[PDB]
């Protein structure tokens, strides 16, 4: 609605040891491209996910931060860093949208939310410092950098941050999806999507990537690309 | 749903 107020509602924490649930491995499926950066299946239709997190008292204010054990000590930067799901949050609406994934001191998420529109804490107005629009993400304190890149082989790993509900360690292994111009590497399987920003971890407990670069594909069997730690801190390297 |  907004689409000027985009609030994070923490959904769980980077770490892959939820449930290791097995699936993954599905027929290459085809999917038609759209605006260069997104795709649908024909004419496809969309659905809010919704979110409850972030309470109206005191929504707004200035910057009250989340990451509070005791009232704000005047700290300033305390961010309870982790799976974040994305809700569109005016300050008299609020409504989920998609995810992101902020840790260590970048929030990397997707541009397709809303409209790569500003995000807010507290309502501390989070506004992108980077935003590329032809992959269709866009990062926060910089480039997106964590140095995190999966290992095309094993099984790909994702916190599928379920919709309104609890972190879903999903082991999926790879797939592909081709377009009118080929086939692109992904992960596609026939289950219930997670939401547009998901973390994608590899195998060995490391990797901090991104899941949304797709839609739902036949009738609702998920095909979403790898996406992985590609830019650096800012001006500065990834670490050297 | 899309979902995204």
């Amino acid at each position: 609605g907004s689409a000027a107020d985009l609030e994070l509602e923490r959904a769980a924490d980077v770490k892959w040891e939820d449930q290791a649930e097995i699936s993954g491995s599905s027929p290459i499926l085809s999917i038609t491209i759209s605006e260069d950066g997104s795709m649908s299946i024909k004419n496809e239709e969309e659905e809010q996910t919704l979110g409850g997190g972030g309470s109206g008292g005191g929504g707004e204010f200035a910057g009250v931060l989340w990451d509070v054990p005791s009232p704000p000590p005047v700290g300033k930067a305390e961010l309870e860093d982790g799976a974040y799901r994305i809700k569109q949050k005016g300050i008299l609406g609020y409504s989920q949208i998609g995810a992101g994934v902020y840790k260590e001191g970048t929030f990397h998420t997707m541009w397709h939310v809303t409209r790569g529109a500003v995000l807010m804490h507290k309502g501390k107005r989070i506004e992108p410092s980077w935003a590329d629009v032809k992959k269709d993400l866009i990062s926060y304190g910089g480039g997106w950098k964590l140095e995190g890149e999966w290992k095309e082989g094993e099984e790909v790993q994702v916190l599928a941050l379920e919709p309104g509900k609890n972190p879903r360690a999903v082991q999926t292994k790879p797939g592909l999806f081709k377009t009118n111009a080929g086939t692109i590497g992904a992960v596609s399987l026939d289950f219930s999507p997670g939401t547009s920003g998901s973390p994608i971890i590899d195998k060995k407990g490391k990797v901090v990537g991104l899941y949304g670069n797709g839609v739902v594909t036949r009738s609702g069997a998920y095909v979403s690309a790898i996406a992985q730690t590609e830019k650096s801190i800012e001006d500065n390297p990834e670490i050297e | 749903l899309k979902r995204x």
